[PDB]
RNA sequence: CCUCCUAAAGAGUAACGGAGGAGUACGAAGGUGCGCUCAGAACGGUCGGAAAUCGUUCAUAGAGUAUAAAGGCAAAAGCG
RNA sequence: CUUACGACCAGGGCUACACACGUGCUACAAUGGUAGGUACAGAGGGCAGCUACACAGCGAUGUGAUGCGAAUCUCAAAAAGCCUAUCGUAGUCCGGAUUGGAGUCUGCAACUCGACUCCAUGAAGUAGGAAUCGCUAGUAAUCGCGGAUCAGAAUGCCGCGGUGAAU
């Protein structure tokens, strides 16, 4: 099946499925399968077209992944030509979020 | 960062001074030394001069600045 | 050809109202649409070539065309005379056919996807286009798709400004800038 | 056109649930259920997305 | 042995004079019939750039002619 | 050394990393992950206070309300474990680094620089080079629970008990 632009493998449950979906996590499949028929269980190869679509108005209430990427980038883009504090960590690839940075440094350049 | 129901913490003196500052949107620089202090939507337009530790560096309150405080606009440590 | 039937009716006549055009044969025309599909990696290996003229074949609907390179660049390493890209190239009816199935699922399946840019044109009231992923045409079937491969489309047009190749376009609604 | 040397190429109806759309076009894919039309029986491809209900 | 200059506007013309190649290759790279036109520059376009392939506008040859140079080459002698 | 090498105060710093380094923690998964149920302790702390119970909340926590200076009330629920459903060797329903967003608390203040809460994002890592270390019995490995400094700030340190080897 079909969600959001990319493709979702038909091999495991709805939900599991739904986690790989860029934007979407298990939490937010159980609670959107909750309001409507679907049970998490359900495969979604043996999920009708139908359900699949009502998913789908379900998943375009909550945010879709390429506005999620492009807001997600447009923060980081204000705080550089904001020119915070932050936004020179963000250009200078230092830890923005205060963690300790000593010894263990290496999760920020790659 | 701050529970919602305190509110802000703006210092008594720099809102004193924004204050008065604001009444007759005078340009030259606000010299503090809290950097502590929330920036409102009120001082939007002005200018302060934020100690960064060994001077004062000027801060243009920019709109997009409400909700974040006075320091983070004056780094402290210099590294090259 | 749904749209080769309105084209002729209603948006040959909108368009030359909108225009002002004098006379009605000034009005333009999409004279053809043709599909490119280069690869370096092809002609190396020798297993690329023939995956590109399956999806390719699948999406266009016609039957494409090896092209040879006639240069050979150090730096690219590429000889004389080998098979380093495809096209193919549709007019008229099939092409009509094409643009409407194209307009039709090829561009909404696209993921991130806002508009086109409205410079693309040449200037000369050519348009260009170029789509990330061959997935998003429906002809071709994800489940046994060896690798993912973009494409660039070209449509011509009779009218030799951009102004009136916009508006032949936008008659037919290609989506909006 | 050439003969026999291109794809097989076929009508085809496409439908769109969500904006209630029926578009016909001839198109190479092959469809293992069809729904029936008023003008023929050619086969039926299920579109998540179409093009007018995009935005 | 071949090409250019020396060589003095027909040919020819020397120096231990100034400059470069040859001692091959092709059953197609020959014949015929048909068809085609290059190098570059700019613009647009996924990877893809200075430059790969695709599309457009100029472009008598600024290309190509198996090979050194001279001449010649559009009925192309160039390319299928 | 004595209008300074003494005394006070605001701001920052001790928290900066191209890289090296010793201690540990969490993993790379099926002897498992996640969901439901269901048991079995120990010792320790509590007015510079722990809160039974009601309601608001997905949550950390909030407003009430009550017992207890505690063999009374309370942190407190023990976890590994046992029964079923499922994932089926996949960088995965492994892993939770990193970052964006929202928030609750302590504190006068959380920018440099607090620990937690939910949502999303889901990096390396698929067992490790020469070399190297601890351990002989309730010991190694494994599991959580306490206390101290503490206004808030543990994987550390100081204790505790469950499971429980091979040689």
């Amino acid at each position: 099946a079909r969600i959001a632009g990319v493709n979702i493998p038909d091999n495991k449950h709805a939900v599991i499925s739904l986690t790989y979906i860029f934007g979407v996590g298990r939490t937010t499949a159980q609670k959107i399968l909750e309001a409507v028929g679907i049970a998490p269980t359900t495969k979604v190869s043996q999920l009708d077209d139908i359900q699949l679509d009502a998913i789908r108005a379900q998943v375009a209430n909550y945010m879709t992944e390429g506005d999620l990427r492009r807001e997600v980038s447009m923060n980081i883009k204000r705080l550089v030509d904001l020119g915070c504090y932050r936004g020179i960590r963000h250009r200078r690839n230092l830890p923005v979020r205060g963690q300790n940075t000593k010894n263990n440094a290496r999760t920020r350049k790659g | 960062p701050r529970s919602l129901k305190k509110g802000p913490f703006i210092d008594a003196h720099l809102f004193a001074k924004v204050e008065n500052a604001l009444e007759t949107n005078s340009r030259k620089p606000i010299k503090t030394w809290s950097r502590r202090s929330m920036i409102l939507p009120q001082m939007v337009g002005l200018t302060l001069s934020v100690h960064n530790g060994r001077t004062h560096v000027p801060v243009i309150v920019s709109e997009q600045m409400v909700g974040h405080k006075l320091g983070e606009f004056a780094p402290t440590r210099t590294y090259r | 050809a749904r749209l080769k039937a309105l084209y002729n009716n209603e948006l040959k006549q909108k368009i030359k109202e909108e225009l002002g055009l004098d006379n009605v044969m000034q009005v333009p025309k999409i004279t053809k649409i043709t599909l490119n599909m280069g690869v370096g990696g092809a002609s190396q290996d020798k297993k690329l070539l023939e995956g590109a003229v399956a999806d390719m074949t699948a999406i266009a609907g016609q039957k494409p065309v090896v092209t040879k390179a006639r240069k050979s660049i150090a730096g690219f390493k590429i000889r004389e005379e080998w098979p380093i890209g495809c096209k193919v190239t549709l007019r008229g009816e099939q092409m009509y056919e094409f643009l409407d199935r194209l307009i039709a699922v090829a561009i909404p399946r696209v993921r991130d996807f806002r508009g086109f840019s409205p410079k693309a044109f040449d200037g000369r009231g050519n348009y260009s286009l170029g789509i990330k992923e061959q997935i998003v045409f429906p002809e071709v079937d994800f489940d046994k798709i060896d690798r993912i491969r973009g494409m660039d489309v070209t449509i011509t047009t009779s009218a030799a400004t951009d102004d009136e190749g916009r508006a032949l376009l936008k008659a037919f609604g290609f989506p909006f800038k | 056109m050439r003969k026999d040397i291109h794809p097989d190429y076929h009508d085809v109806l496409f439908h769109d649930t969500n904006a209630d759309v029926f578009f016909l076009t001839r198109s190479t894919v092959k469809t293992k259920t069809t729904r029936e039309y008023e003008g023929s029986e050619y086969p039926y491809y299920p579109l998540d997305i179409s093009s007018a209900s995009h935005p």
